[PDB]
Formats: C-alpha cells, sequence, structure tokens
C-alpha cells in the first residue's frame, strides 16, 4: 500500500525518497573593465634674434 | 509491430466508476457507470472488457466486465 495518490495532479515528489529530474542549465557571465589617463604638455620660448640698441642692456 | 497504422471504429476508451459498498465481501457484484473519454460517437451496444477498478490508494478492489445499457 502506497497511500492516497492523486489522479489529475502532476507527478511531483512529496515524501522522502521520491525522485525528481533536474535540468542543469547554468550560464553565468560577469565582466568589468575600467581605465584612466592624464596628459600635460608645455613649451615656452623667447628669442631676441636681433636686439635693438636701446634694449641691449635688458 | 510497433510501426503500424491501426484505425479502429468499434473500440472506445472509457472510464468506469463504481461505489464500494459497506462491508463488501469478495465475490459480490456491484453496478458500474461507463463514460467515454475521447471523440466516441456512441456506446450503444458495446461490451466492457476486463477492467480493474482501483481505489484512492491505487489498489484493485473490483474487476469490471459486462454489457452496457444505453437508454436509446
Amino acid at each position: 500500500n502506497y497511500g492516497y495518490q492523486p489522479l489529475f495532479e502532476d507527478r511531483r515528489p512529496r515524501n522522502i525518497g521520491d525522485t525528481l529530474t533536474i535540468v542543469l542549465q547554468e550560464n553565468v557571465s560577469a565582466s568589468k573593465s575600467s581605465s584612466a589617463n592624464a596628459s600635460r604638455d608645455g613649451k615656452t620660448s623667447f628669442g631676441f634674434d636681433t636686439v635693438p640698441r636701446y634694449l641691449q642692456g635688458l | 509491430p510497433t510501426g503500424t497504422n491501426m484505425q479502429l471504429k468499434n473500440v472506445a476508451a472509457v472510464m468506469v466508476t463504481a461505489s464500494y459498498p459497506p462491508f463488501a465481501r469478495q465475490g459480490q457484484t456491484i453496478d458500474v457507470v461507463v463514460s467515454s473519454m475521447g471523440n466516441a460517437k456512441s456506446l450503444r451496444g458495446g461490451t466492457l472488457l476486463m477492467t480493474p477498478l482501483k481505489g484512492v490508494d491505487s489498489q484493485v478492489y473490483a474487476l469490471a466486465q459486462g454489457n452496457i445499457l444505453v437508454g436509446g
């Protein structure tokens, strides 16, 4: 004797020892990315190629 | 053979329901109700083949077989 068994209810595990099918379908995909940058360029110049006479002391 | 086409016309799949009476003893007889289950036109003069009547506990308590009486 197996006890009350339903007639229209789906066949589910109910007690200890009942078997159940597991469809293993795992798909995990995690990602991360990052970046940082900095730049700085400078040029300076001053040339008195021909100095006038009133400014040759400076 | 497993691979074959059977297209019957004189056979119907039915569900049989009955009442298990109080203090029923083996060998006694009870009335049953026969109801068609799929796309059958009629059960006018059919004969119910050997059918085991299960309980809620899925145990056979009666065996059913006879001639069906349909009003007409």
